């Protein structure tokens, strides 16, 4: 997410067993950066190997 | 006729005087934008009480 310019980032790591969508329990995620970029963003897209 | 090329060099000499030898200048330009600031001067800090 981006507020006031700042774009913040949250994330993790951890093991499952995909026998799911998604699995049913709980672990939060924890802050990795915040960078002061100032800019204006409403779309975003992803990139593979 | 009244045609020149406009870029002319410079006579930096060792002969020149104080008022047409060559001087670095350096304009140092600032910005305060929306944007947030990303640039600021050294803080201070003391030893733990």
């Amino acid at each position: 997410k981006n507020i006031d310019g700042y774009f913040k980032i949250y994330s993790k790591h951890t093991p499952i067993n995909l026998v799911r969508d998604l699995p049913q329990g709980f672990s939060a995620l924890e802050p990795l950066v915040d960078l002061p970029i100032g800019i204006n963003i409403t779309r975003f897209q992803t990139l593979l190997a | 006729f009244n045609c020149y090329f406009p870029l002319q060099s410079y006579g930096f000499q060792p002969t020149n005087g104080v008022g047409y030898q060559p001087y670095r200048v350096v304009v140092l330009s600032f910005e305060l934008l929306h944007a947030p600031a990303t640039v600021c001067g050294p803080k201070k800090s003391t030893n733990l009480v």
